[PDB]
């Protein structure tokens, strides 16, 4: 499905600089989903959250293709007290710190890497957060990123991946150079990579019209 | 983001 790597890269990093570093920009014009999005990511999140007996810490998130900082503002600042921010698109991370305003304090990190180039680092993260950005990596370079990712996890810490699925197969988007990958491949990816499956939940109440959203809670 | 179905 991917013919040249580094124009699948490149490609999607020169598109990525001319989005508006706004929330319809990161959404592709579904700015209007952004706030059900997040209603249902911070359900599913919160379940690993309570006291239990193997509760996930609130000490530090990454969000990895994070953008402008969506996610991080209304999802992970509420609820970690540090969170770090990995992307590409270095227009993004700028306007990050003003979209973000007064609680972006809290960010540490700016990283400004394709995740296919990033290490986290080791025993850092209570959660780590992949949103909409899987597509972005080929097959290898996701399955070894996931690897170095397991490594940054501090005790009960999890990784979390919501992102787009195909109905069948793997699709190549020719505007943003990336691909949507069935179920049954990305499970396999997952289980490459040796992290066990914890929670998986297909998003309700989106749009009609878009390809099915899952989450998927992994360590 | 989200995509439409191609
Ligand atoms: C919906 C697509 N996201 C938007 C931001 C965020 N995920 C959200 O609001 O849901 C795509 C983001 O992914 C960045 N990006 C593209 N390619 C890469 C790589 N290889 N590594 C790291 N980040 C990447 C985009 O810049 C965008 O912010």
């Amino acid at each position: 499905v991917i013919e040249d790597e580094k124009q699948f890269y490149s490609k999607a990093k020169t598109y990525w600089k001319q989005i508006p570093p706004t929330v319809d920009g990161m959404l592709g014009g579904y700015g209007h989903i952004s706030s059900i999005d997040i209603n249902s990511s911070r359900k599913f999140l919160q379940r690993f959250l309570r006291e239990g007996p193997n509760k996930t810490g609130t000490s530090c998130a990454l969000d990895c293709g994070a953008g402008i900082g969506r996610i991080t503002k209304r999802l992970l600042l509420p609820l970690f007290r540090e969170v770090d921010m990995v992307d590409i698109t270095e227009d993004f991370l700028v306007q990050a710190k003003t979209y973000l305003g007064e609680e972006g304090k809290r960010v540490r990190n700016y990283f400004c890497c394709g995740l296919q180039d990033f290490t986290p680092e080791p025993d850092s993260y209570d959660v780590i957060w992949i949103q909409w950005v899987i597509g972005h990596l080929t097959d290898q370079h996701l399955a070894e990123f996931l690897r170095r990712c397991k490594g940054s996890l501090r005790p009960n810490g999890i990784i979390v991946i919501k992102d787009n699925m195909a109905q069948e197969g793997v699709i190549l988007d020719d505007v943003d150079s990336s691909v949507c990958r069935d179920l049954d491949v990305v499970r396999r990816i997952i289980c490459s990579a040796g992290l066990s499956l914890l929670a998986e939940e297909r998003q309700e109440n989106l749009p009609d019209e878009i390809y099915h959203v899952y989450s998927f809670a992994l360590r | 983001g989200p995509k439409r179905i191609a």
